[PDB]
């Protein structure tokens, strides 16, 4: 059944378009990520890997 | 990363939350208890009314 | 688990588990202290025997 | 007929089946906020008053 979505309806019945972004926060591999880039590592230096 | 998309009532978006109760949360779209991600909703009266 | 919804009863279950574990750790500590006392008493009794 | 916020009307309900499914079924009922209980379990619980 439908609500009708008539213009006389208020915010309680006006249509809202909804999107649900479901993420998986595991760091096993990497699909999408933020834009960032830096230099290479060092073999025997204290680095924030 | 997955993205679900739909259109509902304006205030019915109150039911779009992990493990809530209601018509949508039980018979149309149910989120898991351990859901993590984002939910966005915006007006669509200019299009869907 | 029959009055409240899963996503809002998880915190209550967690608090109950925390309370029942805190009430059991103290019991285990008391049992250890009394077991050490009984061990000392039994060593003294064996020495006297 | 609904009274004002002061001298509010109060009605006792007993000796009947409480089918809450017809309560959140109404469209204008946007606000449905329960404390100490979830809407999914209202049809499964029992009340003494």
């Amino acid at each position: 059944r439908s609500y009708g979505f008539r213009p006389t309806y208020g915010v309680g019945h006006q249509p809202y378009r909804v999107v649900v972004l479901s993420f998986e926060l595991l760091h096993a591999p990497a699909t999408v990520c933020g834009p960032k880039k830096s230099t290479n590592l060092v073999k025997n230096k204290c680095v924030n890997f | 990363v997955y993205a679900d998309s739909f259109v509902i009532r304006g205030n019915e978006v109150s039911q779009i939350a992990p493990g809530q109760t209601g018509n949508i949360a039980d018979y149309n779209y149910k989120l898991p208890d351990d859901f993590t991600g984002c939910v966005i909703a915006w007006n669509s009266n200019k299009l869907d009314s | 688990l029959s009055r409240l919804d899963p996503p809002e009863a998880e915190v209550q279950i967690d608090r109950l588990i925390t309370g029942r574990l805190q009430s059991l750790q103290t019991y285990v500590t008391q049992q250890l202290i009394r077991a050490a006392e009984i061990r000392a008493s039994a060593n003294l009794a064996a020495t006297k025997m | 007929r609904f009274a004002s916020v002061y001298a509010w009307n109060r009605k006792r309900i007993s000796n009947c089946v409480a089918d809450y499914s017809v309560l959140y079924n109404f469209a204008p009922f946007f606000a449905f906020k329960c404390y100490g209980v979830s809407p999914t379990k209202l049809n499964d619980l029992c009340f003494t008053n």
